[PDB]
């Protein structure tokens, strides 16, 4: 278990290609935690009369030296530039405390606004619905179907909310993936965890990605549709991301 | 070696242009190539009728694939223009020509408005280079009519 | 995987030949044709189209019309419920799927000209599920178009305006003309000089809320000088260009880019060409008593200003691929939105030989272009991958045999020095004794760089497309008797040592049916997880009715993704 302490939050947009610095005071001897709210962002690039999309995913965290932080991230196909909006918490093991000031068993019915501004944790138990995370609503959709429709769907959660009452607490970090790993009894952290490109129906369909809780194990899943690009236009190469940026794991005494 | 300057039939240097649609961009490529060689263009109800007549016929372009990627997708078009045409000599026979131009290219993803620009100029160069076949035809025309 | 097909059908007013058809994709379809005779100028056709996986019928109505206004052809395909389309598209409450294509011409008088083509569909995804006979799609949306023209020798005039049926689940972008004018008119012999006059007004708007809006007109006059001889010729032309726009819309592209789009942006440049030619020729007796050989040597310079052209919206401008003709093109992009500056002199040379005849049957070509100034646009962002800018960088080339009536020959290549080897290169020959007996050979190749600098960007970055061409082809034809055909074609990778695409078909013929059977081995996708290409099989059983001739060759050698095409 540790108890890091918050230092600041950030919404905001890369300052350079793929770059985005987060200046902040820091102390000598401490392991800087970074919990990313949004990793991704799909961005729209310009390529000689096409409007192409693509993924913008932080790859690296790297701490300047007792100043503050930079996030350097890549795009699904290596080959454009932008400036992607990224968000998060930063904190430091070594004042304030993040407190837990919501937790409540909900039913979320497609969306759901946060009840109060924070970072959510949650747990449940359906192999059938993904849940994602836009920084203000929780999305669940249905994971099993394969099609373009946004197709929503609901599933039963405990939804806790810390922000800056018990102090906030972590033992682990997990970097989901494809493949289950199970989180045992806990509650992980709630963000999109990559983007989809897919040849479906005629289109180049893109989708987010989310979490896909059944018993305890935890991987990727689609969900929520970012856009339907014809492919009588251009065609793209089918990508399936799943960002390397670590979710955290809380324990479930909350 | 022994080259020197090279020395249109003077037979046919007037003659009459008949399309069926004088208004269209074969036959206006085809007067302008009939223009730049000195080759005087009649009415097509001109009194006289001791001068060829140009017939332009059926026109057809095809184009397909020529090369596919790793997943066979198209890479290369090819892009072939046939142009069938007729002059008649008075007194004489019938002596068909034609025309045949190929273009290869890459197929590039682009906008539609921006796509058919370029089909639109390809096409267009297509019917200058089939005009002058046509023309560099009519010297085997006048040999054939002196049997 | 593998697939199979099965057809059998055809090749006063009641009822037609049905035509089945089962495929393992869709299974057992049926058609059932009436034909109605309403009028001398008006008739009908009613086809019921049976679909067994969609459990319903589909009504196919065609009413064809010809009255004082025009001749034009209606279509209304319905299919009151879809069963495929409720497990597919959940979101929708209904199930009905419909299409409505007209189409129209009318000439009044001998000028005037009017056209129309309206298609309307039900869902986004009505094209992509259906195999409709009417109906086009551009960039995925259902367009309505109409024309109006009056077209006389010298002078052109033509109003239109198009339309796409956008639905809220698309998300591409497609410009569109609401209206376009364009003006033409030419008045040769103006002394010695010829004139000529270009106009157009056009607005665009987009499928999307987003992007910009622009309102263009342009002027183009034109004047010649052409000057000619037995043996030479050259021709001075001078132009003018002005355009002007109205750009709105803009606040979403300057917010999310460095370079800001302009209100008013008024484009004002000249342009002045010199374009020359002679032509040689010599008695060819030491290869053929009778041949000639001429040699044309041809020169053009080209000059056009510069323009920082960064301030416009990209709307219908590409860039234009170059082969041994479009080394004199005077022009780089197609459209009037990137005009780039030219300082630059074009040299070829072509040879050819003529037989006693006077038919020709050889000729070379090799043209190079010599840049005095880097062609800019304002808007410059190429990949090379070399910083040259100036100096002689394009190289092409062409060959054209006819070695009798029956064998021919043909070759193209293309060298570029900004990528230090070989961009293209294109070689054919070919034997054709008749319509059923033809032997072909075929090589495609494109260098690794020249797609970089050509194709989009995440090109380069792909396995799929990233490694270039280079294809070996082989095409065969033989008839047995009277009866029998047999073809076949075979496509080969030499950079990945991997087949492209395999046909082969035999067809007997006969005095009142026909049996075909055909089978394909093509590239038909990639794994995007093992990083490999994907197979399809396919085996088809085609029957003929009929009441024609024809041997089958000419349609089974055009039945492949790489279709037979007559090169002779």
């Amino acid at each position: 278990l540790r108890a890091p302490s918050y230092c600041t939050s950030f919404n905001q947009r890369a300052q350079s290609n793929k770059t985005l610095t987060i200046n902040t005071p820091l102390t000598a001897g401490s392991q800087v935690v970074v919990a990313l709210t949004r990793p991704v962002e799909v961005i729209e690039v310009f390529d000689q009369t096409l409007v192409i999309p693509d993924p913008f995913y932080v790859t690296s965290v790297t701490r300047n030296g007792n100043s503050g932080i930079t996030l350097r991230g890549d795009d699904a196909y290596g080959a454009y530039s932008g400036l992607p909006q990224w968000a998060g918490v930063i904190m430091e093991v070594l004042a304030k405390l993040m407190t837990c000031r919501y937790a409540k068993r909900v039913r979320v019915n497609g969306s759901m606004a946060l009840p109060v501004s924070g970072v959510p944790f949650a747990r449940w138990d359906d192999g059938n619905v993904s849940v994602g995370f836009d920084g203000g609503s929780i999305i669940v959709r249905n994971a099993s179907y394969g099609g373009i429709d946004d197709v929503a769907a609901s599933v039963d959660m405990d939804l806790v909310i810390f922000n800056n009452n018990k102090p906030f607490v972590y033992d682990r970090t997990i970097n989901i993936g494809t493949s289950d790993q199970n989180i045992g009894n806990s509650l992980i952290q709630l963000s999109y965890t990559g983007a989809l490109i897919q040849n479906n129906g005629g289109y180049n369909h893109v989708r987010m990605n989310g979490i896909r809780m059944a018993g305890n194990n935890v991987r990727v899943a689609k969900n929520r549709v970012i856009g339907n690009y014809s492919r009588q236009q251009f065609q793209m190469p089918g990508k399936n991301i799943a960002v390397p940026t670590p979710l955290l794991v809380i324990p479930n005494m909350y | 070696c022994g080259w020197h300057l090279r020395d249109v039939p003077s037979t046919m240097k007037v003659m009459i242009l008949d399309s069926g649609d004088p208004n269209g961009p074969l036959s206006r490529a085809v007067r302008n190539q009939l223009r730049l060689n000195g080759v005087e263009l009649l009415d097509k109800e001109t009194t006289r009728k001791d001068v060829p007549s140009l017939r332009l016929g059926k026109v057809s372009i095809a184009k397909d694939t020529a090369s596919v990627f790793r997943n066979g997708q198209t890479a290369e078009y090819q892009m072939i223009m046939t142009v069938n045409a007729t002059v008649l000599i008075p007194g004489r026979d019938i002596y068909p020509i034609s025309a045949k131009v190929f273009r290869s290219f890459f197929d590039n993803p682009q906008m539609a408005l921006a796509k058919d620009n370029e089909q639109d100029m390809i096409v267009k160069e297509m019917y200058d280079r089939a005009a002058e076949q046509l023309i560099r035809k009519l010297p085997s025309i006048r040999a054939a009519d002196i049997r | 995987i593998w697939n199979a097909r099965f057809k059998v059908g055809p090749v006063r007013s009641g009822f037609l030949i049905p035509n089945a058809k089962y495929t393992t994709t869709n299974y057992f379809e049926f058609y059932l044709p009436y034909y109605w005779n309403i009028a001398p100028n008006m008739d009908a056709t009613i086809t019921p189209h049976y679909m067994h996986r969609r459990g319903n019928i589909m009504w196919e109505n065609e009413f064809r019309y010809l009255s004082q206004a025009g001749a034009g052809l209606m279509e209304l395909d319905y299919l009151p419920s879809d069963k495929v389309y409720e497990d597919e598209h959940p979101n929708d409450d209904s199930s009905r799927r419909w299409l409505f294509y007209w189409n129209h011409s009318g000439v009044m008088d001998q000028v005037w000209r009017f056209n129309v083509d309206y298609t309307k569909v039900s869902d986004p995804s009505y094209f992509n599920d259906f195999d409709n006979k009417y109906g086009s799609s551009t960039d995925g949306y259902a367009t309505q178009k109409f024309s109006v023209g009056y077209a006389v020798q010298n002078f052109n005039a033509t109003v239109s305006t198009k339309q796409f049926q956008v639905f809220s689940e698309q998300n591409t972008s497609s410009y569109s003309a609401e209206p376009q004018l364009d003006v033409n008119y030419y008045q040769n012999d103006v002394g010695p000089f010829d004139t000529r006059i270009y106009g157009q007004a056009v607005h665009f708007v987009n499928t999307r809320d987003d992007m910009p809006e622009a309102t263009r007109v342009h002027l183009e006059p034109t004047i010649n000088l052409p000057l000619s001889n037995n043996w030479g010729s050259i021709n001075t032309e001078a132009k003018f260009l002005a355009t002007h726009y109205q750009q709105t819309n803009l606040d979403w592209y300057n917010s999310r880019n460095t370079t800001k789009l302009d209100e008013s942006v008024n484009r004002v440049m000249p342009q002045f060409k010199v374009d020359g030619k002679m032509v040689f020729e010599r008695d060819m007796e030491m290869l053929a008593p009778g041949y000639t050989q001429t040699l044309e040597p041809r020169a053009q310079y080209l000059y056009v200003p510069y323009r920082d052209q960064s301030d416009i919206y990209n709307y219908d401008s590409s860039l234009l691929q170059s082969d041994y003709s479009g080394l004199f093109r005077d022009r780089t992009y197609g459209g009037l939105d990137r005009i780039a500056s030219a300082n630059q002199v074009t040299t070829g040379v072509t040879s050819r030989i003529y037989d006693d005849a006077a038919v020709e049957r050889f000729n070379i070509s090799v043209g190079q272009i010599y840049y005095f100034t880097e062609s800019r646009t304002g808007d410059d962002n190429i990949t090379w991958e070399n910083d040259d800018k100036t100096g002689s960088l394009v190289w092409a080339g062409d060959t054209y045999w006819r070695i009798s009536e029956r064998w021919g020959l043909r070759g193209g290549i293309q060298y570029d020095t900004r990528l230090d080897n070989v961009a293209t290169s294109n070689s054919s020959i070919e034997y054709r004794r008749d319509e059923d007996r033809l032997v072909q050979l075929n090589y495609h190749y494109a260098s690794p760089e020249y797609i970089q600098a050509t194709l989009p960007k995440y090109y380069s970055t792909a396995e799929q497309y990233k490694n270039g061409i280079s294809q070996v082809g082989a095409v065969a034809s033989r008839p047995i008797a009277d009866r029998w055909s047999i073809v076949g074609a075979y496509y080969y990778d030499t950079n990945a040592n991997k087949q492209a695409d395999s046909m082969l078909g035999v067809q007997y013929s006969s005095c009142c049916y026909a049996i075909r059977v055909g089978y394909e081995r093509k590239l038909n996708g990639w794994d995007n997880d093992k990083q490999h290409a994907v197979y399809d099989n396919a085996i088809g059983f085609n029957i003929e009715l009929r009441g024609n001739y024809g041997l089958g060759t000419q349609e089974m050698l055009r039945s492949n993704i790489l279709p037979y095409q007559n090169t002779l």
